[PDB]
């Protein structure tokens, strides 16, 4: 089956908050 | 090292020259497959204002004064010597292969009469329009020979191989024919329907002969036709 | 040698299936075939030497 | 002023293979 | 659009999967214009200036079937009236000088003489000689072995079987001439050398 | 040392197998069609093997350990092993065009052909029943896969299943014979077997266990070479598969089996039973083939039956015990192989034609006239017409047979050659004189296929001027056993 | 028998891959320039 | 000719050392399908001879034994294909267009004879002259056609679409303008003036048209 396999590679974990950390 | 192997290009020339040292048994091979052929415009003193969408076939030596309309074709091998008298071609007039749309100087009495061919005029293969005016939406016959001053009226087809004498301007719808200038019949309305159909289909067919003006890269990229 | 003559004939009538006309640059490879004839004759002297030995080796083994 | 990378290696190899053929007879 | 292309005119013009394949031993004179679907066959001979265009149907000249100098061979769109009108100039047909053809299906061993205009569905039967200027209307099946002619394609004569035996000899004589010409051209051309010398002048 | 020529082809197969899989499974290369790249590289792998085997021919017998317990390489094996690689390479040369036309992404298909050659190289030199059976199994197993290559079309796969069962049965029957032969001998080596079986003569000296094994081993071999007693579905295998795969099984497995047959039976077994069974098979194969050539119509099937008829002429040489007769069999195998490659190549020349009858193949006089003469030469070579090389081989087979005293067997071969000649003149008449059937126009092939015809057709005609080298080569091989 | 097990592996692969991997899962494959794209049906 | 064949082989032998010998260096220039009709004067053991003041159009091929004299012209698309016997075209003639002058080879069914075209002959378009000993100051019409052995005598103004028959020695000054060759009328003198003046008209119009150049800007455009 040519279905897209779930490739378990990705970018490393980096907690991505929003830009409103200090001064909105 | 590679690209300095141009010595094999120079070595080839020695042998590409050994044809001279071998054309002695009789005078042989005066042809050299040269490059110059002042053909596709060959402007004598007047230039064709042929459109950017009027496909002329690179064989068609459209000499001198000519004008072709948007969508009309000038097919393979058809000389159009508008050198002594003006020529013109309406939008959609598919002057088919081997044509001779070269006009006149005179024939026994004046008769300059610049050939003017209207729109959607499906002209046939090997046609010879020596010095006649042709009206819109008519269908000249493959092999016809339209002589001096023969105003071929609208929607009047000339037969295949139908030579038309001088001044014998056919009526509208009157299908002409025969080695002498004699009429044949008034065929039908489906005749004019098919005339217009063939005219527009030949127009878009010439628009399909854009491969005739392809570039070296595009020719060799079409040579992918093997894979498909 | 005769083999070179053979490799001219074999190169021609070849591609005749392809109707390719006459001969081309790779066609003149009769020097290579000429070598084949020389080796074939040389192989036979060695083969005949061995062929005599095969009869004599058979007799030596036979005893 | 050269052809694709790797074509040069094959062209050099052909000369070294042809040199070997003359050499095989020579040595 | 600009004029005077250095390429001259490519004599084999494909379009949309349609390559007018030329079989080998077929001298395709350099003036001709093959286009669309034109399958010239073994021993054929397309001579000077003879255009061979391409429509929904497919031109096809047969074994030894020459198309002599300045002969247009086109084909109508489909012409499904009686039969699919794809021009099949079958074996040994000698389409003579400056003739014209369209969607007619010529039969083996004909001689389509000079300036002989044709039209659709004109199945010129086997072993049939046509006189000079043989013009034909659509559908006139010139029967076998019968000499014809006339501007409306009026029958003239039936032929003795000696002329019918001679027709193949004429076809193969044309083929001999075609080979004599094919020996005048080489697989590739030397025009590119002149074009490069032109470009190095630029 | 001493296994290096075989080691190289096995290494070359592994290196090509790794190259094909890694490359074919490449997004970067867009999953390219390796076959034809594996080819050429596959053809030179056989050629490098051919050189290594030829180079080490004196060095082949390096140590007792390899000959006594594994495989023994001898002068007869070397000459035939050289021919086996050349036959394999010649078949690959015509087959390359088929790979180009087909959507062949089967890089493994070439590796199977090289693996088959390695099995066949081991088969020629195998000197133990275990070694011969294992080598036969590998060569056949590679062949079974090539038969089923076109999976989308069931015609190749169903033909493969009949070939597979016939192959499994033939290997299995031979294996049972080895078990029975082992039970009496107590050893599996042909050399140890020969000492126990020398002059056994099941009538002169009692040997119930050995004969029980010999019966099975002999029967299994016949199925492999498509002998008529066990022809079974083997002719069906030839027509059902496409012409190029059919050509590969047509010559290389058969040559390997025939060479293996002479070594396993003449040296190991000495009873008055082995020669007679081949004598009956030879008469039947030629009779079946002669009847079949007239009966069969499809050009591909006719070739298989003509090949089966030729196989009977080859069998006569083993049937007559004289070493000159064994030599005559070798002359026949070489001529049959050259013609069989040439015959398949002429059919392969009409690649454009889809499956078609002989009448359709006619009309080649006007178009491709030289090919038409070339087709006539191929049919004449099996026919036995005197100028061609095949007749000279047959005359040596017949002259040996008359010296061997096989007047009845020799006569049927002449009669079968006579039965074949009439169909061949009729086929030659079909090509030019009559039954043109539509003046069909053919297509070109690759230069290699034209050369296969050029190097063979000239040689077939040239055999008369210089026939001495082949005769000399053949006898040397027979004497070596 | 090592080579026979290897040939059995290669055989079970080439036979019963069943067009389920790079044998045919390469792509459907398409070329634009040759493609008519409505010029020819 | 034997040595001509050997010359074809050395040129082919050399052409291969350029085709992939030095072109493989990244060059597909030799792979371009450029035309070959620009061999206007195609040759054999017999060659086409043409003098200075004789315009030959580049759209027109001149094959076989040709002897184009002075003033003669071969305009755009014509084919003087005369391999078998010499096309001994005289002086000052005017082919004018897609005409054809053949001694084209058949199986000697009528013993094809040379086509000795006369002087000041203003042949018209599409004329398919075929084994024609057409004499001087003659007119042949547009779309016309002729047949073997014809002798169009002096001032014989063949008309348009006409088809002259075999071996018909048309009289001097007789107008034949039909598919079955047929005299129609003694030509008038104004037609004589026209045919003798249109000769020099095109003679000048052919010394014009001045091809003799090159158009590099268009070459540079068609290059891109
Ligand atoms: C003596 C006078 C010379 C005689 C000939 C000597 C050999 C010439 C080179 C090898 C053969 C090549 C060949 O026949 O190609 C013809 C063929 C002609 O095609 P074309 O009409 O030009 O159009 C392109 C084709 O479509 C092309 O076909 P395609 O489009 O289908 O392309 C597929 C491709 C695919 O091909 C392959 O993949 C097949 C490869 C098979 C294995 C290698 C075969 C060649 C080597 C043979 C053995 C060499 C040792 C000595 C000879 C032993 C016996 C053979 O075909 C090829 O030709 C690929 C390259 C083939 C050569 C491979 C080896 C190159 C290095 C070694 C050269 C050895 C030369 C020995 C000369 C001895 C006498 C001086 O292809 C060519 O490449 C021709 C090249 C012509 C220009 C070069 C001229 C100068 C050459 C050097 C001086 C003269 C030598
Ligand atoms: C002589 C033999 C001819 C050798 C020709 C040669 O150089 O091809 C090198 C390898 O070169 C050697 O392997 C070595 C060639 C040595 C030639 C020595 C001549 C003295 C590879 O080029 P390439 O990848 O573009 O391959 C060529 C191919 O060889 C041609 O047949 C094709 O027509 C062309 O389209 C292209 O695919
Ligand atoms: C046979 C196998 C030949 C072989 O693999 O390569 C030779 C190279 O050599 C000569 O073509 C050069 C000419 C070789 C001539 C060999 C003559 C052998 C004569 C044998 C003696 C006569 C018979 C005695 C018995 C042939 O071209 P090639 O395969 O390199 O490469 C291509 C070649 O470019 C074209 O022919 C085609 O693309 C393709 O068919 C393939 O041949
Ligand atoms: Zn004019």
């Amino acid at each position: 089956a040519a279905a897209a396999a779930a490739a378990a590679a990705a970018a490393a974990a980096a907690a991505a908050a929003a830009a409103a950390a200090a001064a909105a | 090292r590679a690209f300095y192997s141009v010595g094999f290009w120079i070595r080839e020339t020695g042998q590409a020259l050994d044809r001279l040292g071998c054309r002695l048994q009789g005078k042989n091979y005066f042809r050299e497959q040269l490059s110059r052929h002042r053909t596709l415009m060959n402007v004598f003193d007047k230039a064709p204002i042929v459109d950017k969408e009027a496909f002329v076939a690179p064989s068609a030596s459209v000499i001198g004064d000519v004008h072709i309309g948007r969508g009309s074709s000038i097919w393979y091998g058809c000389v159009l010597r508008g050198d002594v008298n003006t020529v013109s071609v309406g939008s959609g007039t598919n002057i088919q292969d081997n044509s001779l749309v070269h006009v006149a100087k005179s024939n026994l009495s004046g008769k300059v009469h610049p050939t003017i061919i209207g729109d959607n005029v499906t002209i046939g293969h090997s046609a010879v329009l020596h010095g006649c005016t042709v009206e819109d939406e008519t269908f000249i016959g493959m092999g016809a020979t339209l002589l001096d001053g023969v105003v071929v009226e609208k929607h009047g087809m000339v037969a295949a191989g139908a030579l038309v004498r001088q001044n014998t301007r056919i009526p509208s719808g009157e299908v002409w024919g025969g080695n002498p200038a004699r009429f044949l019949r008034k065929l039908t309305d489906e005749e004019i329907a098919f005339i217009s159909q063939s005219a527009t289909n030949y127009s878009n067919l010439a628009q399909a002969h854009a491969a005739e003006n392809a570039k070296p890269l595009n020719v060799i990229e079409f040579e992918k036709v093997l894979r498909k | 040698m005769v083999g070179a003559l053979l490799g001219l004939g074999t190169q021609m009538y070849s591609n005749a299936l392809r109707k390719l006309p006459y001969m081309r640059h790779p066609w003149e490879h009769v020097v290579g075939m000429g070598l084949g004839a020389v080796f074939a004759n040389q192989l036979v002297k060695w083969d005949v030497k061995l062929k005599e030995d095969l009869d004599v080796m058979l007799a030596k083994a036979r005893a | 002023v050269s052809e694709d990378k790797n074509r040069n290696y094959a062209v050099v190899a052909g000369v070294v293979a042809i040199v070997g053929s003359i050499g095989w007879y020579l040595k | 659009r600009v004029k005077w292309d250095y390429r001259g005119q490519r004599q084999i013009i494909p379009l949309g999967q349609w390559l007018p394949k030329v079989a080998v031993d077929a001298y395709v004179a350099p003036n001709v214009v093959l286009a669309g679907q034109v399958t010239v066959w073994d021993g054929s001979s397309v001579w000077n200036g003879a255009v061979l265009r391409g429509d929904l149907n497919k031109i096809t000249v047969g074994f030894c079937s020459n198309v002599q100098e300045r002969c247009v061979v086109h084909a109508a769109w489909s012409s499904p009236t009686g039969l699919p009108a794809a021009t099949i100039i079958d074996r040994y047909v000698t389409v003579g000088a400056y003739s014209l053809l369209r969607s007619c299906t010529i039969e083996p061993e004909c001689i389509i003489g000079q300036h002989s205009i044709l039209m659709e569905g004109s199945l010129v039967e086997t072993r049939s000689i046509l006189e000079a200027g043989s013009v034909v209307p659509p559908g006139r099946r010139i029967p076998s072995g019968e000499l014809w002619g006339g501007n409306p394609a009026r029958f003239i004569r039936t032929l003795t079987n000696e002329e019918t035996l001679e027709i193949p000899k004429l076809a193969v004589a044309i083929n001999h001439l075609s080979g004599d010409y094919f020996s005048e051209f080489l697989p590739y051309s030397t025009v590119y050398l002149e074009v490069e010398k032109f470009k190095k002048s630029l | 040392l001493a296994v290096f020529p075989e080691i190289f082809i096995i290494n070359a197969t592994f290196i090509l197998l790794i190259h094909g899989v890694v490359f074919s499974t490449s997004k970067k290369y867009d999953y390219p069609p390796l076959a034809s790249n594996v080819g050429w590289l596959g053809l030179l792998s056989v050629l490098i093997t051919l050189l290594l085997l030829a180079a080490g021919a004196p060095l082949l017998t390096i140590a007792h350990l390899f000959w006594n317990n594994l495989f023994r390489r001898d002068n007869f094996t070397y000459f035939c092993q050289i021919f086996l690689l050349l036959s394999t390479a010649g078949t690959i040369s015509m087959c390359f065009d088929f790979f180009d036309q087909e959507r062949f992404d089967a890089f493994e298909f070439i590796v199977l052909i090289l693996l088959s050659t390695c099995g066949m190289l081991f088969m020629i030199s195998a000197y133990d029943l275990i070694a011969m059976y294992l080598a036969i199994e590998l060569q056949s197993l590679c062949f079974y896969v090539i038969a089923a290559s076109k999976r989308k079309s069931e015609f190749s796969t169903e033909a493969g299943l009949k070939y597979l069962i016939l192959g499994a049965f033939s290997s299995g029957i031979l294996l049972f014979g080895c078990s029975m032969i082992y039970g009496s001998t107590g050893a599996t080596h042909f050399d140890q077997l020969a000492k126990i079986l020398t002059g056994y003569e099941i009538t002169g000296a009692r040997s119930s266990g050995i004969f029980m094994g010999i019966l099975f081993i002999a029967v299994g071999f016949l199925f492999k070479i498509t002998a008529v007693p066990f022809h079974m579905w083997a002719p069906d295998i030839y027509e059902g598969s496409p012409t190029p795969v059919t050509a590969f099984l047509s010559i290389a497995p058969k040559i390997s089996i025939f060479a293996n047959i002479l070594r396993v039976f003449i040296y190991g077994s000495y009873g008055a039973t082995l020669q007679q069974i081949f004598f009956f098979c030879s008469i039947a194969s030629m009779i079946l083939g002669a009847l079949a050539a007239m009966a069969q119509t499809k050009v591909k099937r006719l070739l298989a039956y003509s090949s089966i008829g030729h196989v009977g002429y080859i069998c006569i040489g083993f049937s007559c015990g004289t070493i000159e007769g064994i030599q005559s069999l070798l002359i026949g195998i070489f001529i049959y192989a050259l013609m069989t490659m040439d015959a398949f190549a002429i059919v392969l020349a009409l690649r454009q034609t889809r499956v078609k009858y002989i009448a359709d193949l006619g009309a080649l006089a006007k178009t491709n006239p030289i090919l038409a003469i070339t087709f006539s030469i191929t049919m004449f070579s099996y026919a036995g017409i005197p100028p061609l090389a095949g007749f000279c081989s047959k005359f040596y087979l017949f002259f040996a047979a008359l010296g061997c005293g096989a007047y009845f067997l020799a006569l049927v071969g002449v009669v079968t050659s006579v039965i074949g000649c009439f169909y061949y003149i009729r086929l030659v008449k079909r090509m030019f004189f009559d039954t043109p059937r539509t003046w069909i126009l053919y297509e070109p092939m690759d230069r290699n296929k034209s050369l296969l015809l050029a190097m063979t057709s000239f040689f077939i005609t040239l055999f008369l001027l210089y026939p001495s080298p082949l005769f000399s080569v053949t006898h040397q091989m027979a004497l070596s056993l | 028998p090592s080579l026979i097990l290897l040939v059995a592996m290669i055989g079970a692969i080439v036979l019963t891959m069943h067009r389920t991997t790079k044998v045919k899962r390469q792509d459907v494959f398409r070329r634009n320039a040759i493609d008519f794209r409505r010029t020819i049906m």
